[PDB]
């Protein structure tokens, strides 16, 4: 009951989910190889939400995953938690889009497409009862933001009544690596708005100041980035798959969490993280995980919330604790910062509790939260577009593969329109 | 010579192919790969893949003829204009509208005790007759069984037709439709009138199953007993249209004002059917693509009531032209495809451009000097003088002090494509309704952004569930009608409905010729 498929889009969304599926396997004692060697029994009793039973009592996770360059497939296959993928799962074509957003939406991503729509009807249909589709692609590149913007919009069509959760990864200020990143990134915030019903922010700039800062790390490669990413991802969906007291799942989170149509754009974060050196000098306590979680630091976008307010935060805890320790603390949150959230609205707090803590810990917070400062992740982007149009540059790449002018300008005016929707609610 | 692709005529081949000999045109029986100037369709317009040309076939023509789609576009005009449309009997959907056609049949009954309404109950995709039938009661519908998911129409019965040798009688009307901008309708003068085999009565639960004479349709009434074949064009159970009309002025009725009626409300039909057309003319042809004509022969369905006023009944997008030989079915179709055919021959409107060009005069330097016996030869022969005249009349499509303000939904219809977008997409998304109303500046500090979306869910929802299919994905035209009915609801307080509606599309017309000025 309440299936979820996944879908992973370019290299970035081909790692982290990488990362989430040997996540998850851990947790549901999922063996490199398929089979279930677990301890407890809560959790065969809901492996039907992410794999498939196949023959043997071998599940097989129900992923998609997709790419316009076929190396980055093996890399995914030759690599632990590899070979439990399903072969004909594996979608792929010749060349990478390069980092051309017309590429991948248009001219040689859109043969691809078809098959991997076939795929998604295949494994749409041997599922009970849908609750929705999630992705992880990164904004930026061509087959990313390309590929998985033209997947969404032919998904919504089909099926408009699931959920659609995205995990994104947006351009950054500081660290860079491409040159034509902006021109993808808005050309895709516009299918975002209206084809999707959760979108979680990620950069690599708050992931790596994390590694920095909380953990103390010495050279944070990225895989601690996916692994942050992959722990969120589980604690999201986590009310679903083992049993609490509080339960919420994905559409009771977007029934709290999104007060306007258009206002769906979250910011992450996980409460316990520590160091390696520092664990015995800090108590796991339920008033410590609602501190650091709330801490402008430990957040996964580079947006600093105390620039706007709050609209809405939810928090998803998961371990054994007592009710009236999180409602006191997480009233107490908003008594104290009290000008960092919207006074239209009261009771600016949603919370689940899930029984089951994540494993080799005791009490872990997954949370999510809606406010305004993420215009700023927005905004920057736009000035950097304004930049690259007035003298237009790199825009023979992109007018050669058949997208006009008049969508660059379409594209912009709708991103500072989302800009401005998200600001007049501030004040 | 004109090329005419006959392929997909199927009963329309025969009564075409003599009008192609009546032309001198050649004709492609089995058809070719180069482009044709005139393409015949039969049932679709997607039977070929047609890139240039002609074709007898409007997009979509199978769905709005279908009879919940005319119906909903017929409750919408009667709602902008009750008066001017009250030739359609009133109609309910079933099983959408099953409560309110209770609740209404039950609150006139309250009213008036004496009242006995007979209703008619008929499939939206059966033809030839077949699943209509007759009820007195809401609670005589057959709401047991596995043929009810079906979308049906019950319809207020006309118990008091026109009876002729006691026998009620529908008439079969051929109408072209030649273009849609610029609006252009024609008649013909003379049309199939089929009668029933079994004398008329007035319906009582007695005869209610009695199809033969309650039911005009020819496929049900040939299989009678009492089905008779005649020649003449005045006996038998189908008769031309001329004869009727003439032996009802041989008693004194004025036939120019019945005349006059059945073209008011064969446009009517055409003016409130338009719109949908216009826009799957977009969503099929976009425009500044390359494309083909369009053209189309429809069968209107009248019922002519004793007291002479019409009754629109069903309307077919695909009439039987089948010939087969009857001779009034020949003299009658034949002709009408013939007149179809000389109204858009392509090389008319080519040899109008030169006649008018060799027309004009130079004057200048006149100088004169004699010249001697030089006759010229009469080189200027109608090609058509052999042909008999076109019975299709041009009825003025532009009836001004007749029709000018039944322009209403097709005025406004425009604004719908203006912000479709990209592809011709059949629905508008909620970015398009957003971009209308900060277009025309409808918002306001009464109206704000999240009552405009709530209403656009709100409207989506409905009519997505009220269609058969449930995706419905996006917003169709008649809900944009609704949408565009509250809007101007709610600005011009204490107004009429033809005063409003109107004179929001007077301020969108002016707000969007500020915006491109
Ligand atoms: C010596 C010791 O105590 O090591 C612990 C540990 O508790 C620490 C170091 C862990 C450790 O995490 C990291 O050091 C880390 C570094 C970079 C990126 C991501 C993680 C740990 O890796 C993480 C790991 O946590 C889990 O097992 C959770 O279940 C977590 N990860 C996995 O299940 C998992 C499975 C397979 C492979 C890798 C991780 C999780 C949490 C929520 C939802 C899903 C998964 C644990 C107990 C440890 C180590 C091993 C050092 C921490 O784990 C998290 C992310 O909560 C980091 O801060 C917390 C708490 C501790 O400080
Ligand atoms: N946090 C992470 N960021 C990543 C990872 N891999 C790539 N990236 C970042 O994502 C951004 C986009 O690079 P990718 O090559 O993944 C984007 P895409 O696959 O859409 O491009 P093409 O394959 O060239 O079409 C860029 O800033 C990378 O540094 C990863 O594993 N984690
Ligand atoms: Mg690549």
């Amino acid at each position: 009951m309440r299936e979820i498929v996944h879908i992973q889009a370019g290299q970035c969304g081909n790692q982290i989910g990488a990362k989430f599926w040997e996540v998850i396997s851990d947790e549901h004692g999922i063996d490199p190889t398929g089979t279930y060697h677990g301890d407890s029994d809560l959790q065969l009793d809901r492996i039907s939400v992410y794999y498939n039973e196949a023959t043997g009592g071998k599940y097989v996770p129900r992923a998609i995953l997709v790419d316009l360059e076929p190396g980055t497939m093996d890399s995914v296959r030759s690599g632990p938690f590899g070979q439990i993928f399903r072969p004909d799962n594996f979608v792929f074509g010749q060349s990478g889009a390069g980092n051309n957003w017309a590429k991948g939406h248009y001219t040689e991503g859109a043969e691809l497409v078809d098959s991997v729509l076939d795929v998604v009807r295949k494994e749409a249909e041997s599922c009970d009862c849908l609750q929705g589709f999630q992705l992880t692609h990164s904004l930026g590149g061509g087959t990313g933001s390309g590929m998985g913007t033209l997947l969404i919009s032919k998904i919504r069509e089909e099926y408009p009544d699931r959920i659609m959760n995205t995990f994104s990864v947006v351009p950054s200020p500081k660290v860079s690596d491409t040159v034509v990143e902006p021109y993808n990134a808005t050309l895709s915030v516009h299918q975002l708005v209206e084809n999707t019903d959760e979108t979680y922010c990620i950069d690599n700039e708050a992931l790596y100041d994390i590694c920095f800062r909380t953990l103390k790390l010495t050279t944070p490669t990225y895989g601690d980035l996916n692994h942050l990413v992959s722990a969120t991802m589980s604690g999201v969906t986590t009310c679903l798959r083992f049993p609490g007291q509080l339960n919420a799942d994905l559409r009771k989170l977007a029934v709290n969490m999104v007060p306007f149509p258009r206002l769906h754009f979250f910011m992450p974060g996980f409460a316990p993280l520590t160091s390696r050196g520092s664990q015995q000098y800090r108590a796991l306590t339920v008033p410590e995980l609602t501190q650091q979680v709330f801490d402008a630091k430990n957040m996964m976008a580079a947006c600093d919330p105390r620039h706007g307010r709050y609209l809405t935060v939810a928090a998803v805890f998961r371990g054994r604790m007592s009710m009236k320790e999180v409602d006191e603390q997480m009233l107490n949150v908003q008594n104290k910062n009290s000008s960092y959230f919207v006074e239209w609205i009261p009771n600016n707090v949603k919370t689940a509790v899930c029984d089951i803590p994540p494993r080799g810990l005791k009490m872990a917070v997954t949370f999510i939260g809606n406010s305004t400062a993420i215009q700023e992740l927005f905004k920057r982007i736009s000035e950097q577009f304004t930049a690259m149009f007035r003298r237009k540059a790199f825009l023979h790449w992109y007018t050669g593969e058949g997208m006009d002018e008049m969508e660059f300008t379409e594209a912009e005016s709708n991103m500072n329109d989302l800009v401005s929707e998200y600001q007049q609610y501030q004040d | 010579p004109v090329t005419v692709d006959s392929s997909k005529a199927r009963t329309s081949l025969d009564a075409l192919k003599i009008s192609i000999r009546q032309l001198k045109w050649k004709e492609f029986p089995f058809g070719r790969r180069l482009p044709c100037d005139i393409y015949w369709h039969g049932v679709s317009f997607h039977d070929n893949d047609i890139f240039s040309g002609q074709v007898n076939k409007f997009p979509g023509m199978t769905e709005m003829v279908r009879k919940i789609t005319l119906s909903r576009a017929v409750r919408t005009m009667q709602n902008l204009f009750p008066e001017e449309y009250n030739f359609y009997p009133r109609s309910w959907i079933l099983p959408d509208e099953f409560q309110l056609f209770v609740a209404q049949v039950q609150m006139v009954k309250d009213d008036d005790p004496s009242w006995k309404p007979t209703f008619i109950v008929k499939p939206d995709g059966g033809c030839q007759g077949d699943g209509i039938y007759l009820i007195k009661d809401p609670s005589d519908i057959r709401l047991a069984g596995t043929l009810q998911s079906r979308p049906a129409v019950v319809q207020e019965y006309i118990c008091k037709p026109l009876l002729i040798d006691k026998l009620k009688f529908d008439i079969r009307l051929y109408v072209l439709l030649k273009s849609l901008d610029p609006l252009e309708i024609y008649i013909a003068k003379d049309g199939l009138s089929r009668f029933c085999t079994e004398p008329y009565q007035e319906p009582t639960p007695k005869n209610l199953h009695r199809i033969f004479m309650h039911l005009t349709n020819y496929s049900l009434n040939i299989h009678s007993g009492n089905f008779i074949h005649s020649d003449s064009a005045s006996t038998g159970s189908k008769r031309t249209f001329s004869s009727i009309l003439c032996r009802l002025s041989s008693k004194g009725v004025d036939i120019k004002k019945v005349w006059s009626d059945i073209i008011s409300v064969v446009i009517k039909t055409v003016i409130a059917l338009t719109p949908e057309l216009k826009v799957f003319y977009q969503s099929d042809i976009p425009t500044g693509r390359p494309g083909p004509t369009c053209f189309q022969i429809l069968g209107f369905d009248i019922l002519l009531m004793k007291n002479l006023k019409p009754i629109l009944l069903g309307v077919n997008a695909n009439p039987s032209m089948r010939i087969e030989p009857s001779l009034v079915d020949e003299e009658v179709k034949v002709a009408v495809i013939r007149d179809t055919l000389r109204l858009m021959d392509p090389l008319k409107k080519k040899r109008e451009n030169q006649s008018q060009q060799l027309e004009k005069p130079f004057a200048g330097k006149e100088d004169a000097l004699d010249g001697e016996l030089t006759s010229a030869p009469d080189c200027n022969a109608n090609p058509e003088a052999h042909l008999p005249s076109i019975c299709l009349k041009q009825v003025f499509p532009k009836y001004a002090k007749q029709f000018n303000y039944l322009r209403l939904v097709d005025r406004m219809a425009n604004l719908f494509i203006r912000f479709l977008g990209i592809k011709g997409t059949m629905k508008l998304g909620p970015t398009g309704f957003r971009t209308f109303i900060r277009s025309c500046k409808l918002s306001s500090s009464s109206l704000s952004m999240a009552a405009v979306d709530i209403l656009y869910i709100d409207i989506t929802r409905r009519w997505n569930s009220m269609t058969l299919d449930q995706r419905d994905s996006g917003m169709c035209l008649q809900a944009f009608v609704e949408a565009f009915f509250f809007l101007a609801q709610r600005k011009f307080k204490m107004l009429p409905l033809h005063e409003q509606v109107a004179s929001l599309i007077d301020l969108c017309e002016y707000h969007l010729s500020l915006l491109d000025e």
